[PDB]
């Protein structure tokens, strides 16, 4: 049941924006940071906590 | 373990082994497995065997 | 004329992403590291020269994602295909400036010299695991020796905080692999593994076959222990 | 352009579109005699190629086994697993037609990597029956656990679904 | 294009029920065993994935018209009058 609620709600590993049972959610990537016109940008790294 | 329960049914008994607590085993089992992500157990599956195996032994 | 200069711009990010042009042409070569793409002349000196100099930016990235999303598929699982799956879940991170980036067109509001302002950090970013790709493909390392010259890497190496970062995080999540088969190795004393990984490598006195070309990633007084 | 954004909903829903690609094998490539397109459109192609090819594997096995009472164990547990991860594939095609239909409304980059991850899920689930045709128990589970021996634990998450459902 | 794609989704809705549609054809077979149906000529080239809807609603019919021909003419009370009771639970 984990597996498959966590699943549904990313929609197949299709939303890295948060998690949702919703099929009607616009597929947005968030806007270019506040900085990014002073200091470029480098890629973005994750964590683990 | 599977010869052993064979056996018993050359003395035939359609009991299981000494207790009625393997019995309860069953019905507990299934949904445990059931509930689970999608994971079978098969680390503790070989522990229980052991409670099995040295009760259905000595009591054949 | 001027239409020609933004169209450049936008053929040049489906270079960056390692697929085919719609006007910059690809050459074939296999083992390829850096192949050469061919441009669209312009009429005006100057924003071609531009184009030239984003462009081994856009190559070295192509490369070296591409041979590291296969080669790490081929293998046979150890703990360098779980370092090559890695890169290839960092290369989706990689997409989401591009895809944002695009997002901001629909009709020109960029220019060459913003592109490369924006990918300026990234260009150090990716040339580092550039070397990484490099090195494991002369060695043809296998899993004992990967993390040997990658542990090295990431404490060797200091020029840009978003890369130490990325490199700790990589090669922490191959060595955990590697760290859950020694536990299994000094608490319970089961190795099993595709091919081993270790210095031992189970069958007098003798029930081992040590060697010296596997050895872990840390200075070999605890491969001893 | 815009054709083609409804067209690469139905090879994903089925098989076929509204060019015809003339195979449920090979690679599912676009035939459309349309080459005074520009070249970027048919690198997506190519993409889309192995993404509707990889969809047009899992319906054949399900299918072959067009249910019966022979092997009616654990062959059909194995189905009911690729009958859960298709049921995800149409899930995010749905986000997709929503973003279509709007009461950017067209396909980027974005979706163009979002559907990978999919076809490296899928792929998993590829590898898993390329290695056993058969239905007979005991076999396919001795399948299933030579791709949870491999490395990397993101794959082999996957794997234990289904070698918890085979053990079933 | 999308007139003909909200068209093809009403019309199956009174399909669904084991029921005549609007441009959908259904001939019953032998007796209401079975009932082939037939899809407008469509404009839009989801033909395919048309079928992909067929096929549920094919198999619909024969359950209902089976067990309402058990329960109420072969008069087996024991059990088939029984479960085609159940089955019409579940309709």
């Amino acid at each position: 049941d984990k597996f498959e609620k966590e699943t549904r709600g990313s929609l197949f590993g299709a939303l890295v924006h948060s998690r949702t049972n919703d099929m009607d959610i616009k597929l947005d990537m968030p806007p270019v940071p506040e900085n990014a016109d002073l200091s470029g940008l480098a890629i973005k790294v994750p964590q683990s906590i | 373990i599977g010869k052993s329960i064979n056996f018993l049914h050359q003395v035939c008994h359609d009991q299981t082994p000494a207790s009625k607590a393997m019995a309860v085993g069953k019905s507990a089992e299934s949904p445990k497995d059931a509930a689970e992500l999608f994971t079978d157990l098969e680390n503790a599956f070989q522990t229980k065997i052991d409670a099995a195996y040295f009760d259905t032994s000595k009591y054949l | 004329l001027p239409s020609q200069e933004t169209c450049l711009v936008e053929d040049l990010l489906y270079i960056l992403i390692g697929v085919d042009g719609r006007y910059i042409s690809v050459q074939p070569l296999v083992g390829r590291q850096s192949r050469s793409f061919s441009v669209e002349q312009n009429l005006d000196s100057s924003v071609k020269e531009l184009v030239n100099r984003i462009l081994p930016v856009a190559t070295n990235y192509s490369t070296v994602t591409r041979f590291v999303e296969e080669n790490s598929s081929f293998e046979y699982g150890q703990v360098n295909h779980a370092l090559g799956a890695a890169m290839r879940t960092l290369g989706k991170e990689y997409m989401i400036l591009i895809s944002q980036l695009e997002h901001l067109q629909r009709q020109g509001l960029l220019s060459l010299q913003k592109l490369w302002f924006y990918i300026q950090p990234t260009l150090r970013t990716m040339e580092v695991l550039a070397s990484i790709a490099t090195s494991l493909n002369k060695g043809e390392c296998f899993g004992g020796a990967t993390l040997s010259l990658l542990h090295d890497r990431t404490f060797g190496y200091t020029g840009d905080s978003q890369a130490q970062e990325l490199c700790l995080y990589l090669t922490k999540a191959a060595s955990a692999p590697y760290f859950d088969i020694l536990e299994r190795w000094i608490y319970r004393g089961i190795i099993n593994d595709p091919y081993s990984e270790f210095m031992v490598e189970e069958h007098w006195d003798q029930r081992y076959t040590i060697v010296q070309q596997q050895i872990p990633s840390f200075l070999q007084k605890v491969a001893d222990k | 352009e815009t054709s083609l954004v409804r067209d690469l909903l139905y090879v994903f829903q089925g098989i076929d579109g509204k060019f015809v690609k003339m195979c449920n094998s090979e690679n599912c490539y676009k035939v459309d005699g349309k080459v005074a397109v520009s070249k970027s459109l048919k690198d997506i192609t190519s993409k889309l190629s192995e993404l509707g090819w990889l969809h047009n594997k899992i319906k054949k096995y399900t299918d072959q086994r067009s249910l019966d009472r022979a092997f009616g164990l654990v062959g059909q547990s194995f189905c009911a697993a690729l009958h859960q991860e298709l049921k995800e594939y149409y899930r995010l095609l749905s986000v997709l037609h929503s973003q279509l239909q709007v009461e950017s409304s067209l396909t980027l980059r974005r979706l163009l990597v979002w559907t990978f991850d999919p076809k490296i899920r899928l792929k998993t689930l590829a590898a898993l029956v390329d290695h056993c045709q058969g239905r007979k128990g005991g076999e396919l589970a001795s399948a299933v656990h030579a791709y949870t021996k491999t490395g990397d634990p993101y794959m082999r998450s996957l794997v234990q679904h289904i070698l918890g459902l085979v053990a079933y």
